[PDB]
């Protein structure tokens, strides 16, 4: 028992190094182990270490002082593919295997040409309204009242260009596109 | 090939009842190992095993059996299912114990007081803005799952019958519709963006595909209306020059 | 300290 | 000065459905500190020590989960061998491990075992490179095939050069009244004529740590070697050990025979004669 | 299946002194199979409070033992050890001398 990580969620540029550590308890622990585990699917097992000192593995390296009880992951190059939960695995002897809480990675991407604009479409039930073409930097809020969702950033491959996103919803008539409790930058492009 | 296989990987039960987790592994590996992962944390250990015939209890085996037969089986087994117990279990193997273990594609499982709690998603699918064609060139489709229960949804994308992977991008987990509720309804969006181009193709298919994971076929439900089943909901639209 | 790894079945 | 530390495991079947049997053994150098015994009422590592008391909870919840997890190992590889040599269920047998690294007085890395017999033949052990291993018969080839497709000669090395070594500076600290001591040998020589014309001496150095002791006969300046009656070292029950060495004289020419000691305790070599 | 005869050593911890508290001490070694039955005597009768070593081997797989029993060491009495193994059709018996 006691495994403890970087609670997280961490955030890391692209291209960039990101560093993820983690304690344990047991000074006799002889085994440790980095997984990665996306939102949905099970650990892929990413490092193993054992000896003290450092091991390298492509853009991955592990560093492990049993001095001090420090185990530790090293990331090159961040890819957008990247963005995982981390999860740290030390052996307490045995069968006895614990994880931590994992880190939660977010490898942000590099915006091309910011545009921020928010849009209205339409369907056959409800009224759903768009913000879109934002940095990474910009955070999105949920309260307001009405159904507001979070970001999500998606890559359109062929064209080297990604862009952020998010949604908001609702049934009600007093609904509409400029109604938005996050700080939005004021050149935010409108339907007219 | 060798690996590990869970089943089911993904079961809904009434509290009360009882269920058996299967998990296999072919490739003769002496240590076995049962996780449980609840979503606002890391998972923990319940069970464990170094070899074939001989057990260990873990970090948490409060409320489990488990047993191991032979090198291959290590069920995990539910006697009387209470709320409490909804989480996503794993299973895992390793060679030695200490050594490296292998997860197999765990198994969503959902507790409910009352079997009428769960519910189908309406699915449906707003078309990208004129505006937005306008100004950027390019064109946004929004797909919106919603008021269904428990969180057992997998949407993607299909364009003209083949699924896309470019442009789009969904919530990362679904959100709470009235959240003071434990049994509170969930609701899910993504987003699928394509050339003004392509969505002014008026020959184009969109189609946002929902699989929901609920009942089966054996379950007994009884009541007047409807059972939610593991079934597809899918909302299509289609492109236009306007 | 015992050995935590490399103990496997013959 | 040198120092080592090694685990001893012995499982044996016994015949019928019985629970087998299970020792586990710790070592450093020449004292005795943990031990695990599957018939006793503990099921948990128990201390052989006063220092290794001193270590935490975890250490001995670790330490038990890991000698239980080499008991069951054991346990299939009785059933494994016996299917192995086709032998019947009936029968008992034997299944002996032992591993351990020793140091050369500087605390640093020397050398590194890791040995594995059926019975009392050798099945397989680890070679001096940590690395490699070496089968004995045709069966053993089929474990060595498994043990190098799994790189259970990785998983030992790390422990060998790493885990064992830091563990075993940890327990020479530890207890370094004891462990780090050197007990001088108390000598003797006592003469019996076995006939008229007979006699015997016998040569005893007792109370000393460590073991390892040099006794040797010496008739006119020249070691004899081979005319001798040479005891193994033995243990007194109390952390030392005992030896004595026996030479066959001629009455009135015990004064042509030496005995002469070898130990750390003593910064010079000893000489003794029938006083 | 190889198997091995024990060696058997009767001695004391320490030298042994007439009305003076001692361990009586009997060692074997180099035997195969584990199993073995050894018990202290005292004039020929059984001493019933003998504890022993954990099961250890040697280099070669070979085991030893050693049994031990205190006893306050008298002119008129004797003690010896008495061991038995499967290769042994009878007990083997070793008395204790002083030297």
């Amino acid at each position: 028992k006691e495994v403890e990580q970087n609670s997280g969620p961490l955030s890391v540029p692209e291209g960039a190094i990101a560093s993820l550590n983690c304690t344990y308890s047991y000074r006799g622990s002889q085994s440790f182990f980095w997984y990665r585990q996306y939102s949905g699917k099970s650990p892929e097992l990413i490092m193993f270490i054992a000896s003290n000192g450092d091991k390298e593995d492509g853009r991955f390296t592990a560093q492990l002082n049993k001095a001090s009880q420090y185990v530790s992951l090293l990331i090159r190059d961040s890819q957008p593919s990247d963005s995982a939960t981390y999860l740290c695995a030390v052996n307490f002897g045995g069968g006895k295997l614990i994880f931590g809480q994992g880190t939660e990675l977010s490898v942000k991407p590099n915006i091309q040409n910011p545009d921020p604009a928010v849009y209205q479409l339409r369907d056959s039930d409800k009224s759903v309204c768009l913000f879109t073409d934002f940095d990474s930097q910009t955070n999105v809020s949920q309260s307001k009242d009405v159904y507001i969702t979070d970001k999500c950033v998606l890559d359109m491959r062929s064209m080297d260009f990604k862009s952020n996103s998010a949604v908001a919803w609702s049934n009600k008539s007093d609904f509409a596109c400029a109604n938005n409790n996050s700080i939005i930058p004021e050149d935010t492009f409108f339907p007219s | 090939i060798a690996g590990i296989t869970q089943a089911p990987t993904s079961q809904i039960l009434a509290a009360g009842r009882r269920m058996t987790l299967r998990c296999t592994q072919d490739m003769r590996h002496n240590a076995m190992y049962w996780y449980r992962q609840d979503l606002g944390l890391g998972l923990r250990l319940i069970h464990y095993s170094n070899t074939a015939g001989t057990t260990g209890k873990g970090e948490v085996p409060d409320g489990y059996s488990v047993s191991r037969a032979n090198t291959d089986d290590f069920p995990l087994t539910l006697a009387s299912a209470v709320p409490s117990q909804t989480s996503v279990y794993f299973c895992a193997s390793s060679w030695s114990f200490g050594t490296e273990a292998f997860f197999g594609q765990g198994t969503r499982l959902t507790v409910v007081e009352d079997l009428n709690k769960v519910f189908p998603p309406e699915v449906a699918v707003f078309e990208p803005s004129e505006a937005e064609i306008s100004h950027t060139q390019k064109a946004t489709l929004v797909c919106l799952a919603t008021g269904f229960y428990p969180d057992h949804v997998e949407l993607s994308w299909w364009v003209n019958g083949k699924e896309v992977h470019s442009g789009v991008c969904t919530d990362p987990q679904p959100l709470k519709e009235q959240p003071a509720l434990n049994d509170s309804r969930y609701a899910l969006s993504s987003r699928l963006r394509v050339s003004a181009t392509f969505w002014q193709d008026p020959r184009n298919h969109f189609r946002c595909q929902v699989q929901f994971y609920g009942l089966s076929e054996n379950d007994e439900w009884t009541q007047d209306r409807a059972k939610p089943v593991t079934q597809i909901v899918s909302a299509e639209a289609w492109g236009r020059a306007d | 300290e015992l050995a935590g790894i490399g103990i496997l079945t013959v | 000065g040198s120092h080592s530390m090694r685990y001893f495991f012995t499982s044996v079947s016994r015949p019928g459905r019985g629970e087998p049997r299970f020792i586990a053994v710790g070592y450093v150098d020449d004292t005795q500190f943990v031990r695990f015994d599957s018939d006793a009422a503990s099921q948990r590592m128990e201390p052989r020590a006063p220092w290794i008391e001193q270590e935490g909870p975890e250490y001995w919840d670790g330490e038990t989960r890991k000698v239980k997890a080499h008991s069951q190992t054991h346990r299939v590889d009785l059933g494994t061998l016996r299917g192995y040599y086709n032998q019947s269920e009936a029968g008992s047998h034997t299944v002996q491990r032992m591993y351990g690294c020793d140091v050369g007085s500087d605390w640093r890395f020397l050398r590194g075992y890791h040995q594995y017999a059926y019975d009392g033949k050798d099945y397989i052990a680890l070679k001096e490179d940590l690395r490699s291993w070496t089968a004995a018969d045709m069966a053993a080839q089929t474990t060595k095939h498994k043990w190098e497709a799994a790189h259970v000669a990785e998983q030992l090395r790390a422990y060998l050069e790493g885990t064992c070594v830091e563990w075993l500076r940890r327990y020479l600290e530890n207890g370094k009244e004891t462990l780090q001591r050197t007990d001088a040998p108390k000598t003797h020589m006592t003469h019996h004529a076995v006939s008229d014309h007979e006699a015997t001496l016998r040569c005893w150095a007792l109370s000393f740590y460590p073991a390892e002791i040099t006794l040797t006969w010496q008739r006119d300046g020249e070691d004899q070697t081979q005319d001798t009656e040479l005891v193994e070292t033995r243990p007194a029950g109390d952390g030392t050990f005992q030896k004595w060495a026996a030479v066959v004289v001629p009455s009135g020419q015990e004064q042509r025979y030496t005995c002469h000691v070898q130990h750390e305790g003593l910064p010079k070599p000893l000489t003794l004669r029938w006083e | 299946m190889i198997q091995r005869t024990p060696k058997i050593q009767v001695y004391s911890r320490h030298p042994a002194e007439n009305g003076k508290s001692n361990f009586l001490n009997c060692y074997v070694s180099g035997f195969h199979p584990s199993d073995i039955e050894v018990d202290l005597l005292k004039n020929g009768e059984r001493i019933e409070k003998v504890e022993h070593s954990d099961l250890s081997f040697s280099k070669d797989w070979s085991f030893y033992l050693l049994y031990y029993t205190e006893f306050t060491p008298t002119e008129k009495d004797e003690y010896a050890c008495r061991v038995n193994h499967v290769t042994l059709s009878q007990p083997k018996i070793v008395k204790w001398d002083r030297d």
